[PDB]
Order: structure tokens, then C-alpha cells, then sequence
């Protein structure tokens, strides 16, 4: 019951090409997601060095906090709300109960949406 | 000079009207206002960065040196020769002779003893539409008055970057008093101006106290450390 | 004891959905909780830096002031009155006592209610 | 002009009928009225926030210039070129030239020298019905009519923001008279108006006294400061 | 001394025992807003003070507060049952010159107007 | 396929036509050092394999390299012109289950950096 | 190679004192468990800075990453 279609690079291109543009550019920039791309790097570098097949309760604690920080950021921003509901990130964060393998697929799918975000439009240098 | 020295200027920066150095982002994460302030990641105290204090003093001195010579300086490589040897540029004086430092709030327990429930207030402002007479409310956060930060600033006496067209030379005893007169003048313009944002509407008035120079490394002359403290006494 | 359940993020989603409507747009705003959210953040920044499992007497008299500002704020507003009763914030504040990890448990549950309040509500988002 | 300068305008603001700025609205004490007033977060003194003082004078000046030219200024950045010169905008004059300040109460000891107990009174008001007259009550809090505030603002004379296609210059001495003439014209309009609050029901009548200008930084042209003190002589 | 250590628990039982008419709570929160604005200024100057013993001016202000609790309870039947049940005239005689007796009194006083609004309708 | 036979003379056509600015060039090899190290660790591992179909442990190494080319081109201006004029991003999308298709990309990538450094006196 | 003789015998040069007597080491963060106990989410902070153009009064936002204050590194140095 995942949103990832086992390719996740075509799917990460089917999201950024469908984002609602404005008169000039996209309504979503990458400076609005810096607080969420900094918390997802701490989950990647912690779950990678773990040898177990299920998450530690100290590692499972900071997935609930990333789940709450996504809801708060999507609540006070219109462009982040239309981006979270398009990719399917808040429904996927409730699928990671304690699986290390389903947490690593989220971090691969997260940075395929950032790579095409820098590429598909200017004003990202 | 015929020596090497490092002079350290210490003092106290106090807050008269409410101060807001904004952060934009930066993880407050629980019901925070739309305009937060810059804090510390570990001690969670309000702080004043060194970029806000260096960049505000440099533009106030380029306005004074620029208007007194009828020349508008449009970039920091076009500034006066007394500004670029103190703050630095990327063509001739590669590194500045001044090192600014970040400051944190010191008198937290003094403010809690006098009855402060929070270290920052939330101010409700309100823009009024001129046609429908409606209300566009907003919430702003700023450091409360009476807060006190520890001020520190280092000065260096060496050769610098003596490029291949010139020979190397220490600064004389007339160039060091000429530099400390520009420091004391530039800190007196900040007291007749603001620090941070929203300053034309009343924010960010500061004041300097107990400025004093001290030779931390090396040897100065006998009648030089009392001439540098005579310049800092006019602030 | 323990009016906050584990997996509190699911419990906070059902609290905000169970609020009265009043023509779609909610009766409760986050502006009515502004004097309460600025005190819980000051309490969370002081309990986190501590180390002992028992609260200091300079920290146990800020919990008693916080649970007397909740009662006063729920008394003169009817939107805040039902929200305090629906979430059980006064019963948890009386049962904190002196332990460090029933105060941090209260503040993590407090963040999830404000996070779901801005998400499930239009006439917001600026 | 000829050089860089900062002009400090000091004075005194005294309150004639009871003032209620009242931008707290929830942040104030627990034993308080429904609509409380703005207080200092540390010393609990009543205050004037400086954003309300700037926005009221810009609103009164946009109606004086809008009745002499017979146009309705719909929003800021559409104002006159004399209001957008000393107050800011975001189009071609990006910064103010006028720095307002927050103002605490000063004569607290002079009020307890007389027979005053609380710094703020509590006034009960009524709303009667024009048929079978029944009334509902409300309670208002306002600063007492003996209070005095230390009014001040700064004025800056420099190049400013010249724009990308222009040749920068300093404002001439004839233009500083027309800036100070519009300040004292906008301060005489405030003595007829009410500075925040109810106002049309008798609140906030205010008075200015002892307005004088200085030269805080840099010299002036000569026989220019005394004719800026004459524009401020008629309030 | 009458004020306990956990003052919030005993300040709630005072409000539950106040007398009531065919409705409830004849004493309102508007009948003592002249007593609440004098208490909320004694709390400010006592907090800003640094010395432990009170000033001479910080005793003439406490003594004026005690003559208002009898001049308002005299001309009001609902107030004088509240002052005698909460014991506000007994606590003000204990505060001779100690600062922490004042701040413990002002914390207990503002915990009574908290449960005065919460334990009834008719107040917004 | 986008890669033509005799790619060595195709690789000289790409480097000869580039946005040569007021200096010599505008693209430097320090701007693609991260990409040149992930390719060299892929070519030196797919050559030592035996099966014609690529392993699933090598299938996700092509996927991380494809995301890496997308992120670098959107970040740097001078490398965005290089990846489309040479046709590299529409070549990584074809290597699904073929070992020899991976070697055609890596052999063509080696000839591009050889002429990149030889045809300017700034790099070495 | 033009430094003082007291400099070139501790740090080394290529003409007279071919190898220095001091051996410096690389150091990494040690109190990583002490920082996370006191409520530090990430080991680095992202600082937002600005560069105001003096002609048009416009902002130029940049983002810098830096190690937070309070960190500790186990210093080491060997003399021979």
C-alpha cells in the first residue's frame, strides 16, 4: 500500500511537471522546504548505520516529529499543501510503523523530488 | 610600531526599544509568529549576530564618508580607503583589521528576578485599508527592553597583505589612533539609528556602555593605550 | 493517569475534527491561544535543558501558574472552553506533579494540536 | 546640501483626555479588563508604540494632500511625493528619512505626588435603546489625563536610494524646509485628532510642547537650524 | 497563616461554597474591579523591588488596600461573604514587611478570579 | 541509441562547440568531480561482473547516478549546457537490464573528459 | 621556506629541516550523545544571511551551514 511505483524517478517527474504554476514561475520554491530537508537528512544518516531490521524507539520517535512538522508546514503554506497532497507524503509517513526498509524508500523518494525541482525551472541557479 | 599586538575592545550593549533581528525560517515549530527572531540552537537564548552588527556600521560610515566627499559608493569595493582597511575588501586590503563576534543574552536571571515571564514579547500590529476601513492584523516578535548583551571586538596590528607593487610596513602610531577614531564615530551613529528591522516605526534602539581597550597579546607603547581609551570615552 | 495515549498524533487528529463548526470556519482561532502558547514554549525550553528526573522548585511554580492561566482563559471564551474540555488539558496539568517526562509528554501533545489546527482549517495560511 | 547630518527633534507629549491605544487584547494581566492598554513588558509602564504614532500622522497627511489636489490616495505607494519622501515606500524612496520611537511614561512620581493612585482609570459605559430603554454595560481602561511622554524623532540627510537610472545628489537646503514644514503641519492635525482609541467619544486629546531641533551628527549649512526651529515654533 | 502551599486547590473550594440565589453566584466579577485594579498594581511594585523588607511607601499602599476591602464589603452584601470565606482580611494583617508574603497573597488572589469565571455561565 | 559509433570523434564535436566565454571556457572539471567519482566506481564494478542481465544491486546504482545528473544540472549553469549538448540524461534512461549498455555509457564518458582537459590550457 | 628557524623546525620545510617534529591529527565530534540529550535536533544549523544592494535597496538571500556552539573535539598532538 505504497505510493512508490517501484521506479520513483518517473513518478518524481510526474509530480513536479504537474505542480500549479503562476504567471511568472512555480508557486513553490525550495527555500520553504529547508526545515523539512534538514530533518530528513538526520533520519537518513541515523537509519543507514543501524544494522537491525526494525527501528529503535529513539529512531521511531523522530519519525513522529517529522510527521508533525510536515502537517504544520502544510497548514500555514498554500504551495506546500498542494505539494504534500500531490506527492502523497503524509499518507506514506503513516505507513512506516517500524520498518527500516520502508523508511529508506521514503528518503530515496524525497531526494528525487528535490533533484527535479532544481532542474525543471530557473531561479535555482 | 615595531611590534605585533592584538587589542580587544569590550563593553555592554543594552536594549532601549524592542529589537527584532528576523530569521524567516529556523525551527520554532510550536505555534510561532509569522516574523520570529534569531535565537541560539542549544541555549535557546536571543542573540545578535556578527553580520548584522558589522554590516550596519559599515553602511553608516559609507554614508558619512560618501556625503562629505560628494561621492556615492555603490559597492563595498568602491568605499573609502579608511573603510576598506578596517572592514576589508577583495582587491587591495584583503582581510580587515577588525573581528566582530556573536553575542548572547547575559542577564537572563536578572530579568527573571524582576518579573519577566518570557524573554520575548509578541506585538500585535494592524494595517488599515483606506477604502473599506478593514483590519489586516499581524503578530511580531521582538526582544524586550532592558536586555543586555556582552560586546566584544578585536583589532590587529601586523603587516596585513602587502601586495607585490608595494613593500611591507607596520602601521604607525598615527594610523592606529586614526582607526580607533573611526570605530568610536561609527558606534555613535548606531545610537542615533536602529539595529535590525522595522526601525523607522520604533524598533531596535541600542546604547553602548563601559567601552575600554586592552592589549591581550604583545606590547604597545606607554602613551598609546591611554590615547585609545580617550577615543572610546566619547561613546 | 496518562490521559495522553501513545501514538498521540492520531489522538490529536480526532480532537480537532470533533470541534463545533459554526458555518464551516472554526470557532477557535490560534490567536485565542497566543498567551498560552508563549508560556508553554518557555516551559519546554527550560525542562529540556535540565538533567534530573524531578522538577526544581523554581520550575514547579511555573506549572501552577500555567494551569491557572488555562482556567482563566477557558472561563471568558466559549471556543477555548470546549477545546480545553475536549482535549483534557486541565486534567493532565494537574497530574504532572514533579516528574520531568510527564511535562515533556504534555508539550509534545500540545504541538500536535496546533499542528492539526492550522492544517484542517481555511481562513488561515498566511 | 553640503555634508551628512542627523537632526534630532525633541519635545514633550502631554495627554489631555484619557488615552487608550489598547493593542494588548489578551497579552495583559489576569486581573484585568476585557480591552486592556499597551504596557511595558518589564516595568509595567503605559507606552506609546510608535507604529500608531507614525501611521496616524501619515493617514491625516494623506487626507490633507488629497483634498487640495482632489484625488483619493487608495493605498501607500500611491501617496504624494512629499509624504512618500519622509515616510517610506517600496517603489523609489525605499527608506524613511524619519525614525519614530517608542515612548514610556515619564512623570510617574509627579502623579503620586498629587492624589493619583492607579496609572490607569476604569470607565463604565452604557448602550441605551431608543425604544423601551434597556442598557448593557462595558468597561473601558484608559491612561489618566495627567500623563507626560518624552517625544522624539530623528531626521537623516544623505543620498538615500538613488535608483538604478539616476545620478545621486544631496537634498538642497530649500528642500529641508519643505520637509520640516510638512512635519509641523502633520503635528497640528494630530492636536485636532485623537491618536488611537475611541476618539469620537472623547478619548485621546493630545498636546505638544517644547519642540526644538538639534544637530546630533555633523555641522549644518549656517543660519539653517534657526529657521528649522521657526517651522516647529507653530507646533 | 491561612494560605497553603498548593493554593490553587483551596482557592477552588472557596468558589464552590459561595452563596447562590434561585440562579447562581450573586457576587459577580464587575463588583470588585476597583479591588482588582489596586491589587494588580501592588503586585507590580513588589515584583520590581529588590530588597526583602518592604518600603515605607510599600506599607502605606498595603494599608490603603485594607480600607477598601471593608468599604466595599460594607456597602455590598455579596462581597462581605466572599471576603470572610476566602479570609482576605486575615491574610493582609500577616503581611508586616515581608515581600514573599505579598507575592504569595497576590498569586492566591488571582487564582480566585480564575475559578470565578470558569465555575459559572454569564461571563462571556 | 543516442551514442553513435566512433564516439571518440563524436566526443570531440561536443567539446569544440561550447559556450566559450571571455576566458578560455566556462565549464571546469572541478564542477563535476562528484559525478566523475560515481561513474568510475560503476564502470570498475560492472566490468568485473559475469551475467548479461544487470544485478538488482547494480540497478539502483544507475538510479542514484541518474538523480545525481538531474540535481547537478539544475544547480550549476555551466554543467546544464554540457549534459544536454552531449546527450547524457537521455542515455541513462535506457540502461535497464543490459550490461553492455552500461559499458557504452562509461566508455563514452571517458572520451568526453579526455578532450575536456586537453582542449584548454587552464586545466593542467 | 622563508620563515624563522624556530618555525621551520616545528612545522618543517623543504631545504633544512625536512620534516616537522609536530604531528597533527584529524578530529571529529565526540559529545554527540550529550547534545541530543539537551534538545539539539541537528548537529548543524542553517544561517540565513543577506547582501543589500546599495543602489536599489534590494536583498540577496544566501544560506550558510555551520557547526553549532557547544560542540567538542578531542584535540591531540604528538611531539618527537
Amino acid at each position: 500500500m505504497s505510493v512508490i511505483q517501484d521506479d520513483y524517478v518517473k513518478q518524481a517527474e510526474q509530480v513536479i511537471r504537474g505542480l500549479p504554476k503562476k504567471n511568472g514561475d512555480f508557486e513553490l520554491t525550495t527555500t520553504q522546504l529547508r526545515v523539512l530537508l534538514s530533518l530528513t537528512a538526520q533520519l537518513f544518516d541515523e537509519a543507514q548505520l543501524s544494522s537491525d531490521q526494525n527501528l529503535s524507539p529513539a529512531l521511531r520517535d523522530k519519525v513522529q516529529y517529522l510527521r508533525v512538522r510536515f502537517v504544520y508546514q502544510a497548514g500555514r503554506e498554500k504551495a506546500v499543501r498542494v505539494f504534500v497532497e500531490r506527492a502523497g507524503l503524509l499518507d506514506e509517513l503513516a505507513q512506516i510503523g517500524d520498518s527500516r526498509d520502508r523508511l529508506l524508500k521514503f528518503c530515496h523518494y524525497m531526494e528525487a523530488l528535490v533533484a527535479y525541482k532544481k532542474f525543471l525551472d530557473p531561479k535555482e541557479t | 610600531t615595531t611590534s605585533y599586538a592584538k587589542i580587544e575592545i569590550t563593553g555592554t550593549l543594552t536594549v532601549l526599544t524592542g529589537l527584532q533581528i528576523g530569521a524567516g525560517d529556523g525551527f520554532s515549530a510550536i505555534g510561532a509568529v509569522d516574523k520570529p527572531v534569531v535565537r541560539d540552537p542549544l541555549s535557546r537564548l536571543p542573540m545578535i549576530p556578527g553580520t548584522s552588527l558589522k554590516g550596519k556600521v559599515r553602511t553608516l560610515l559609507s554614508r558619512q564618508y560618501g556625503a562629505d566627499t560628494e561621492t556615492f559608493y555603490r559597492k563595498p569595493n568602491e568605499d573609502h580607503a579608511h573603510i576598506r582597511r578596517l572592514f576589508g575588501d577583495t582587491e587591495e586590503y584583503m582581510t580587515g583589521r577588525l573581528v566582530f563576534r556573536d553575542t548572547k543574552l547575559t542577564n537572563k536571571d536578572d530579568l527573571e528576578a524582576r518579573g519577566a515571564k518570557t524573554l520575548t514579547e509578541v506585538k500585535f500590529e494592524n494595517a488599515i485599508n483606506r477604502v473599506t476601513a478593514k483590519a489586516n492584523l499581524r503578530q511580531m516578535e521582538r526582544v524586550i527592553p532592558g536586555s543586555e548583551f556582552a560586546f566584544s571586538l578585536v583589532y590587529e596590528v601586523s603587516f596585513g597583505t602587502p601586495g607585490e607593487e608595494q613593500k611591507a610596513s607596520l602601521p604607525s602610531s598615527d594610523e592606529i589612533i586614526e582607526d580607533f577614531n573611526a570605530i568610536a564615530r561609527g558606534l555613535k551613529l548606531l545610537e542615533l539609528d536602529y539595529l535590525g528591522g522595522s526601525g523607522t516605526r520604533g524598533y531596535g534602539q541600542v546604547k553602548f556602555s563601559n567601552l575600554k581597550a586592552r592589549a591581550a597579546v604583545g606590547a604597545l607603547d606607554g602613551s598609546l593605550l591611554e590615547k585609545l581609551n580617550h577615543e572610546l570615552a566619547a561613546v
